[PDB]
């Protein structure tokens, strides 16, 4: 439930290259992929089930 | 991409493999040349 965002999936290290000012990935389509994380500054890539 | 394609969407592969229907071709070519 990420900053108000739910859903379902596996977060894992992510080797995006995210500037320190984002909070959403959506990468392809209109899917959520990398998430800030709210308080550690550290982006979670989402993978679904 | 093709990974992307999570939601419901799939692509089941063929019956025929393209190595073992390259067989099938090999034969035809192998009956219509002897």
């Amino acid at each position: 439930n990420f900053n108000g965002l739910t859903g379902t999936g596996v977060l894992t290290e992510s080797n995006k290259k995210f500037l320190p000012f984002q909070q959403f990935g959506r990468d392809i389509a209109d899917t959520t992929d990398a998430v800030r994380d709210p308080q550690t500054l550290e982006i979670l890539d989402i993978t679904p089930c | 991409i093709c990974a992307q394609k999570f939601n419901g969407l799939t692509v089941l592969p063929p019956l025929l493999t393209d190595e073992m229907i390259a067989q099938y071709t090999s034969a035809l070519l192998a009956g219509t040349i002897t």
